[PDB]
């Protein structure tokens, strides 16, 4: 015996959960380069 | 000759103001993204009475999380600043029209900071490709084969997740916007009085 593919895929989508660790990692990677760019912008306000 | 002379008076500060400030503002926003993936294992517990050798329907898809950041320009001001040619007919431009152009320019320049931060979004995806073949307990000749293969994409849900970032809104409204707001005295002395 085995379960039907329909219910198997149902359990699969129920089991579909975004990777919190990956989300944290990628957010850190994004913020890294984000503040890298923001660093260059530092003197624009003084010119303004 | 006197309109000629006043045009000549105003022409250098024109270069300082409309050109230099524009090219300064041009260094904003950038298409950046960060990428990652995982082969995470997803299992479904199955009792051994279900005629299996195994007990968990384990799946290891390619789950990847995509975050893209174009960051922030200036709320699409554009043509309001891309209106440079107004200095071509100084022989007839009047005081008031040029002055009001400059005032609106000084206005939109100050509104840069508040209208700056825009940020970007993110998403995620899975790519299931799994073919688990299960023996039968005490019966190697009996089998189950379950094959699963698909790729599925999801947003990063910017409500719960999708924030949790640098948020470049901060560090800039703490900046000039309130102190460079002092420019109002400049427009005061500008306004043909004081």
């Amino acid at each position: 015996t085995f379960y039907s593919p329909k219910e198997i895929f149902n359990r699969l989508k129920d089991s579909l959960v975004p990777d919190t660790g990956l989300v944290t990692q990628v957010w850190a990677d994004n913020n890294t380069k984000r503040m890298d760019f923001l660093t260059a912008m530092a003197e624009i306000p003084q010119t303004l | 000759s006197l309109w000629l002379s006043f045009r000549y008076e105003i022409m250098p500060l024109y270069y300082q103001s409309q050109d230099v400030l524009d090219v300064i503002a041009n260094s904003t926003s950038e298409f950046m993204t960060s990428r990652d993936f995982v082969a995470k294992a997803i299992n479904i517990g199955i009792p051994l009475e279900w005629n299996l050798d195994q007990e968990n329907l384990v799946s290891q898809p390619r789950h990847n999380v995509m975050v893209k950041s174009k960051l922030s320009p200036e709320n699409n001001i554009g043509k309001t600043l891309s209106v440079n040619p107004f200095t071509t007919a100084w022989e007839l431009l009047t005081l008031s029209f040029v002055v009001d152009w400059f005032v609106n320019f000084g206005d939109v320049i100050a509104g840069f900071t508040g209208g700056y931060s825009d940020d970007s979004g993110a998403t995620a995806s899975w790519r299931f490709d799994d073919k688990k073949v299960f023996h039968l307990k005490n019966i190697p000749s009996a089998m189950v084969i379950v094959d699963i293969n698909f790729y599925t994409r999801q947003v990063i849900d910017p409500r719960l997740c999708g924030g949790l970032a640098f948020s470049p809104k901060l560090n800039l409204f703490r900046y000039l916007d309130a102190m460079s707001l002092s420019w109002n005295r400049s427009r005061l002395k500008i306004s043909r009085a004081t």
